[PDB]
């Protein structure tokens, strides 16, 4: 049990505030956060519950307003806050399910388009196509030349810069995602392995 | 639109050189003369320039202007009329690799530089001026792309994707379009190769620049596209940027595996 929480909002006044929802771990006033994935490390001097009043503490599932000490000019909405023990995953390379759903032509490779995994939103590509899935979700041994509309599939990802996550098997929210041709949701899928 | 892309691409290539390259001390003789004049105008302007530039003092700099001004100037004299709309000259000396220069002077007759005339000297080449000669342009590189893609999302087997296949393709009977990516990183020395050519022990032409002059005598059909669209990303990351839509299947021979020896 780490903490995280994706950053959903940041606002200056008087003090900067990081809001969000926490989706795993505690938080307690007076603590030290880690900005990831930028590791930008924070003081926690406040918390505010959604009544508007400050609170000693917060367990997950609970959303809150941060008002946080020290340097942020990196933090950005879609970080996530986490402890400095055991910080959420970042990276830029994953493997990942993937259904494919509206997809008006087909999807190779060289495929690029817009991520929402949690409060965050990113540029990704497909790096490669690993194999398809049939019914009972089998594994296909030859990787596929290219995917279609209704199709599970599971690839490889990149994104040009470090996105937290967690694989669906372990945080289930920090593990969903839907993509974008971002005229319309192409494809949903989850994270099954950060590389590294 | 059709063989006039394929020339708009080779002066996108040399303005991407051109200031690409870089030399020292405003030397760079940069001339643009447009239809209807006369060159005699141009000549003994650069004869002033000349007298002009005699004014330096930097004695290593000075000595430079003087031989490119000369260098343009009885390359101007070589045409006796300003060659059917246009006449583009750029000139001087350009460091290099290794710390050795190389004089550089490229003359050529466009495609009608309507009203732009322009002289410059300065320590780099002025492209602004070819600029006029350059979502239309990507709807059509991304039709083109989608063209080819239902190739594989039907199967057919007409396509290919691929150096040594498309080469092979076009080689061998024919290939109805060529899909080749404006800045295919491939040089055709036969025997094809990238920039992984530092490592191994291996007339010289780049494939890009070598499909542009021979696609005639095949059949195609070439179309250069950009990595601008998702399709073109695609194209060149999926498919090394180098493809075709045949018409008919082929079995791709030679060679390799099967093999099996």
């Amino acid at each position: 049990a780490p903490f995280i929480m994706p950053i959903a909002s940041k606002y200056k006044d008087l003090g900067t505030i990081l809001e969000g929802k926490i989706e795993a771990g505690s938080i307690k006033k007076n603590s030290n956060v880690l900005v990831m994935p930028i590791n930008q490390t924070l003081e926690v001097t406040a918390i505010y519950d959604e009544a508007d009043e400050e609170i000693s503490s917060s367990i997950c599932g609970d959303q809150v307003r941060l008002r946080v000490r020290g340097d942020d000019s990196d933090v950005q909405t879609g970080y996530v806050l986490t402890s400095t023990k055991n910080p959420v995953h970042a990276t830029t390379r994953f493997i990942a399910q993937i259904a494919i759903l509206e997809l008006p032509s087909i999807l190779t490779t060289g495929y690029s388009c817009v991520m929402h995994i949690h409060t965050a939103v990113e540029e990704v590509s497909f790096a490669k196509l690993l194999h398809k899935l049939d019914k009972t979700n089998r594994k296909s041994k030859k990787p596929p030349m290219f995917a279609t509309k209704g199709m599970k599939i599971i690839a490889e990802l990149e994104t040009q810069t470090p996105v937290c996550m967690e694989r669906f098997e372990d945080y289930q929210y920090m593990g969903r995602f839907t993509l974008r041709d971002q005229g319309t949701t192409v494809a949903v899928g989850k994270v099954v392995k950060i590389l590294d | 639109t059709a063989e006039k892309a394929i020339e708009i691409w080779k002066i996108r290539r040399l303005v991407k050189q051109l200031i690409n390259c870089h030399g020292n001390g405003t030397s760079m003789i940069t001339l643009i003369i447009p239809p209807g004049e006369q060159i005699s105008r141009y000549s003994n302007m650069l004869a002033e320039e000349y007298g002009t530039a005699s004014n330096i003092k930097s004695r290593v700099n000075r000595l430079s202007v003087l031989s490119a001004i000369t260098s343009t100037r009885e390359r101007l004299k070589l045409y006796n009329k300003v060659p059917d709309n246009g006449l583009v000259i750029y000139c001087g000396e350009v460091i290099m690799e290794g710390n050795k220069t190389r004089k550089l002077n490229i003359d050529f007759e466009p495609f009608k530089p309507i009203n732009t005339s322009q002289y410059l000297c300065d320590n780099k080449f002025h492209t602004e001026a070819l600029a006029e000669l350059l979502n239309v342009k990507y709807v059509q590189e991304k039709k083109l792309i989608q063209r080819f893609f239902d190739e594989i999302s039907l199967d057919s087997g007409k396509y290919c994707f691929g150096v040594v296949d498309t080469m092979n393709a076009l080689q061998e009977g024919a290939v109805e379009t060529l899909l080749c990516f404006a800045d295919l990183d491939m040089i055709r020395y036969i025997t094809y190769m990238t920039k992984e050519q530092e490592e191994k022990d291996s007339s010289s032409m780049l494939l890009s620049e070598w499909l542009a002059e021979h696609y005639k005598d095949y059949g195609a059909n070439l179309e250069f596209v950009s990595d601008r669209s998702q399709e073109g990303m695609q194209f060149v990351k999926g498919f090394g940027g180098i493809g075709a839509v045949m018409r008919y299947q082929l079995d791709l021979s030679m060679l390799d595996p099967e093999s099996d020896e």
